[PDB]
C-alpha cells in the first residue's frame, strides 16, 4: 500500500547525501 | 571471583578434593528447590568464564571436576523451570571462546578414556553444536581423533565414578557406538557448510574421514547403511557443495557388497538427480543396472 | 503397497520436467 | 417506520395536503428541488397521494450469510464474549439489559461459539 | 501408557508401526461405516510416549534401532502435513498444568534433530498467527504465559 | 461513452446550478444526500437495481469531510473515477491507492450493513 512514497523519500534523501559528500570532499 | 579462581583450581588439583566438589554440584543441582539450581548453574558460569587452557592439561581428575561441572551446564539448558533454561542459554553466550576451546578439550578427553558414559555426553554435544556452533564444537580434527579413539577401541582386541546422574564388545555395540557417531556425523554434514577446502587447513582430517568413511562402511546385518539412507536425503536436500563433492563416494558404496529404507533408497535415488551433473561415463552405466533393479530387487 | 506407486510418481516427475536425465534417445 | 421519521414526515405533508402537483412544494419545503422527470418516476412506482404512500416512497429514496463480515475461521460459528463485546460495544446504543436479552436469546447452546444460524432461525420464529 | 511403559523396546516399534498403520487410513470412513448410522484423543496419548522413547536408548546391533527408528516414524508421522498433526492436536490443549510439560517436549524434539525443512517452521508461524487470531476470539485477560510460552 | 462528454458536463453544471441556488458556492449539511438523486439521461441511475452502487457512493459522499460540506472541486472528481473503468486507464500509486480505498470502504459499508441490521434486529425483538 504504502510501499511508494518510502522509496523517493529515501531517493531525495541519497540525493541530500550525495550532495553533502560532494561539497565536503573537494 | 578472579581472584577466587585459580585458588580454588589449585584446591581441585588434589586428592580428597573432587569428590566434596562432586557432592556439592550434587546437592546444588539435583535439589528440589529450583533457586539452588538457579544458583549452580551461575556459580558453574562464573567458575568456566575464569578458566585458561594450557593450565588445566596436567591433573586428570581436574578434567574430570571441570567436564562434570560442564556437563551440568549444558544440562541445565534443558530444565524443566524456564528460568534456568533461558539463564544457561543467555550465559553461554557470555563465555569467552578460548574457554569453551578448553572445556570441549577437558569433555573430549573424558569421552576418550572413559566407557560406559558416551550414551549422553553425545546428547550434551548435539546441545552443544546447535548452541555454540562459531566455536568448532565438532571439526573434521575432531572427527579423526575420534577415529583413531574407536579404532584403538576395536582393533586392539578405572575408578571414577559415572556423570550420569548430572543427567538423570568386538562385534555389535563398539559397533553401534559407531553407529551412533555416524548419525551424528549425518546431522554435522547436514547442518553446517565445513569447508576443509577453503583453507589448506584440515585437508588430510576430511580425506581421512572419506577414506575411512570408506573402509569401514563398505556384511548386511548391520544399522548403519540404512541411518545413512536416512541421513543422505537431508545432506543432499541441504548442502550442495560438499554435496556435490561428496556424491560420486555415495554412489560406489550403495551396493559395494526391506519396505521402510527401500523408501528411502527410492528418495535416495530421487535427490541424486534433482540440482547434480551426475554425468560421467561406466558409471551412469549402473543406472540402467538400476532399472534392472527395478525388476530384479522387486523380482 | 503405495510406495511402488509412490515410486513411479517420482520417475514420472523425473521424466517430466528433464527428459535428458532418463531415455532420451535410448 | 421511526417516530423521528412519523413525525418529520408528518409535519413535511401535513403543510400542503389528493392532488399532484402539490408534490414539488412539498418537497421544497423540505429541501430538494426536482424535475417534472423525478416526480413521474416517483409516481410511476405506484395524481393520488397518501400519508403511508408518501412516507414510503422517501424511504425507498433514501441474512444467514451476513455474520460472515464478522468471521474470519469460517468454522461457521463466533465466540460469545467476542460477539458480545463487539456487538454491544462498537458504537451505537446497545444498553446491558437489552444485550443480557440477545445473549439469553443466542446463545441458548452455551457452548462458546455461538451459532449465529440457530439465532437466525429463532429470531423469524413468530 | 503401559504397553509403552512395557520397557521392551521393540514391542512398543511394533505399537508405533500399527499407529502409522491407523494413521494413513485416517481419510477413508466417512462413507466406510454403515449409511445411517452416521445419523441415527490418540495423539495426546502418544506423543510423551514418543519423546520417551527418543530419550531412551538401547544398543540394538540386529539392523534395528531405537532413537533412530523413532525419530523416522515420528517423521512419517508428519511428513503428510503440519496442520494435520495441529488440528486433530490443537483439541487437546486446554489443561495449562499439562501444557508447561507439553510445550517443554515440544522444545526438546526439535532440540534433539535440528535439521528441518523451513517450509513447515515457517507454517508453524503461520498457525502461531491463528493462534493470535484464537487469541482475537478469545481475549480473556492472559498474556504473559502465552508470550512466554511463543518466545 | 465512457467518459462525461460536454452534454453531461452541461447536464451536471444545470443541475449542480438548479440544486445550489443561494449562490456562495458550498453545498450545506441539510442537502448534501439530494444530490444523486435526480440524474438522468445517458447516466441514468435508478432508486431500485443498482443499490450496492446506490450506498457505496452514499458512503464515499461523506467520508473525506466527516460530514458537512463538499465543495465544487471534490465531487466530480469522484464521479469522473467512478464512471470510468479503472482496471486498464489508471496508473500503479493512484490505482493502488484506489484499490486500497475501495477495499477498505467495501470493509466500512459492510460494517455500516451489519450494524443497520442489528438495529433491526434490535427493534424486531424488542
Amino acid at each position: 500500500e504504502d510501499s511508494e512514497i518510502k522509496m523517493i523519500q529515501e531517493k531525495k534523501e541519497q540525493a541530500e547525501m550525495k550532495r553533502k559528500v560532494q561539497e565536503e570532499e573537494l | 571471583s578472579s581472584l577466587a579462581v585459580p585458588l580454588l583450581l589449585h584446591a581441585l588439583s588434589l586428592p580428597h578434593g573432587a569428590d566434596i566438589f562432586w557432592t556439592i554440584i550434587n546437592g546444588n543441582f539435583n535439589s528440589k528447590d529450583w533457586k539452588m539450581r538457579f544458583e549452580a548453574v551461575e556459580k558453574v558460569a562464573v567458575i568456566c568464564r575464569f578458566l585458561d587452557i594450557h593450565s588445566v592439561t596436567k591433573n586428570h581428575l581436574l578434567k574430570y571436576s571441570l567436564a562434570h561441572a560442564f556437563c551440568c551446564f549444558l544440562t541445565a539448558v534443558e530444565d524443566v523451570n524456564p528460568a534456568v533454561a533461558t539463564r544457561a542459554g543467555l550465559l553461554l553466550d557470555t563465555i569467552k571462546r578460548p574457554a569453551l576451546q578448553g572445556l570441549c578439550l577437558c569433555l573430549d578427553f573424558q569421552f576418550d578414556t572413559v566407557v560406559k558414559d558416551r550414551p549422553t555426553i553425545l546428547s550434551k554435544l548435539l546441545l552443544l553444536h546447535f548452541l555454540k556452533q562459531d566455536i568448532p564444537a565438532l571439526s573434521w580434527e575432531f572427527f579423526v581423533n575420534r577415529f583413531e579413539t574407536l579404532s584403538l577401541e576395536a582393533q586392539l582386541h578405572k575408578s571414577v565414578r559415572s556423570l550420569r546422574d548430572s543427567v538423570k564388545e568386538d562385534a555389535g555395540i563398539d559397533h553401534q557406538t559407531v553407529h551412533q557417531l555416524i548419525t551424528v556425523l549425518m546431522k554435522f554434514m547436514a547442518k553446517d557448510e565445513s569447508s576443509a577446502e577453503s583453507d589448506i587447513s584440515s585437508a588430510k582430517a576430511f580425506n581421512t574421514v572419506k577414506r575411512h568413511l570408506y573402509v569401514l562402511l563398505g556384511m548386511r546385518l548391520s544399522t548403519c547403511f540404512n541411518a545413512f539412507i536416512a541421513g543422505i536425503a537431508q545432506v543432499m536436500d541441504y548442502n550442495i557443495n560438499l554435496g556435490k563433492h561428496l556424491l560420486p563416494l555415495v554412489v560406489q558404496v550403495l551396493k559395494y557388497c526391506k519396505p521402510h529404507i527401500r523408501q528411502m533408497w527410492l528418495k535416495a535415488l530421487l535427490v541424486i538427480l534433482y540440482k547434480y551433473p551426475y554425468r560421467d561415463c561406466d558409471i551412469s552405466k549402473i543406472l540402467l543396472h538400476l532399472i534392472h533393479i527395478t525388476v530384479n530387487t522387486l523380482n | 503397497e503405495e510406495t511402488l506407486g509412490l515410486a513411479i510418481v517420482v520417475l514420472s516427475t523425473f521424466i517430466h520436467l528433464s527428459p535428458d536425465l532418463a531415455a532420451p534417445l535410448l | 417506520l421511526t417516530e423521528e421519521q412519523i413525525a418529520e414526515f408528518k409535519e413535511a405533508f401535513s403543510l400542503f395536503d389528493i392532488t399532484t402537483k402539490e408534490l414539488g412544494t412539498v418537497m421544497r419545503s423540505l429541501g430538494q428541488n426536482p424535475t417534472e422527470a423525478e416526480l413521474q418516476d416517483m409516481i410511476n412506482e405506484v395524481g393520488t397521494i397518501d400519508f403511508p404512500e408518501f412516507l414510503t416512497m422517501m424511504a425507498r429514496k433514501m441474512i444467514r450469510e451476513a455474520f460472515r463480515v464478522f468471521d474470519k475461521d469460517g468454522n461457521g460459528y463466533i465466540s460469545a464474549a467476542e460477539l458480545r463485546h463487539v456487538m454491544t460495544n462498537l458504537g451505537e446504543k446497545l444498553t446491558d439489559e437489552e444485550v443480557d436479552e440477545m445473549i439469553r436469546e443466542a446463545d441458548i447452546d452455551g457452548d462458546g461459539q455461538v451459532n449465529y444460524e440457530e439465532f437466525v432461525q429463532m429470531m423469524t420464529a413468530k | 501408557m503401559s504397553e509403552f511403559h512395557h520397557p521392551e523396546t521393540v514391542q512398543r516399534l511394533n505399537a508405533v508401526l500399527k499407529f502409522h498403520t491407523l494413521w494413513r487410513f485416517r481419510y477413508q470412513v466417512w462413507p466406510r461405516m454403515e449409511e445411517g448410522a452416521q445419523q441415527i484423543a490418540c495423539i495426546c496419548a502418544a506423543v510423551l510416549p514418543i519423546v520417551h522413547l527418543m530419550e531412551d536408548g538401547e544398543v540394538r546391533e540386529d539392523g534395528v534401532a531405537v532413537s533412530a527408528v523413532a525419530q523416522q516414524v515420528l517423521w512419517n508421522c508428519l511428513i503428510e502435513d503440519p496442520s494435520t498433526v495441529l488440528r486433530h492436536f490443537l483439541e487437546k490443549l486446554t489443561i495449562s498444568n499439562r501444557q508447561d510439560e507439553l510445550m517443554y517436549m515440544l522444545r526438546k524434539l526439535l532440540l534433539n534433530i535440528g535439521d528441518f525443512p523451513a517450509q513447515t517452521s515457517h507454517i508453524l508461524f503461520n498457525y502461531l498467527v491463528g493462534l493470535i487470531m484464537y487469541f482475537v476470539r478469545t481475549p480473556c485477560e492472559w498474556g504473559m504465559d502465552a508470550i512466554s510460552a511463543t518466545l | 461513452d465512457q467518459l462525461l462528454s460536454y452534454n453531461d458536463l452541461r447536464h451536471f453544471q444545470i443541475i449542480w446550478n438548479m440544486v445550489d441556488d443561494k449562490r456562495e458556492g458550498v453545498i450545506p449539511t441539510f442537502r448534501v444526500k439530494f444530490l444523486l438523486r435526480l440524474l438522468r439521461g445517458r447516466l441514468e441511475v435508478d432508486l431500485d437495481k443498482d443499490k450496492l452502487l446506490f450506498k457505496h457512493m452514499c458512503y464515499e459522499m461523506e467520508r473525506l469531510h466527516n460530514g458537512g460540506d463538499v465543495t465544487f472541486h471534490d465531487v466530480l472528481s469522484m464521479l469522473s473515477y467512478r464512471s470510468v473503468d479503472i482496471r486498464k486507464s489508471l496508473q500503479l500509486e493512484e490505482l493502488l491507492a484506489r484499490e486500497q480505498l475501495e477495499y477498505t470502504i467495501e470493509e466500512e459499508v459492510a460494517k455500516q450493513t451489519i450494524r443497520m441490521w442489528l438495529k433491526k434486529c434490535l427493534k424486531r425483538i424488542r
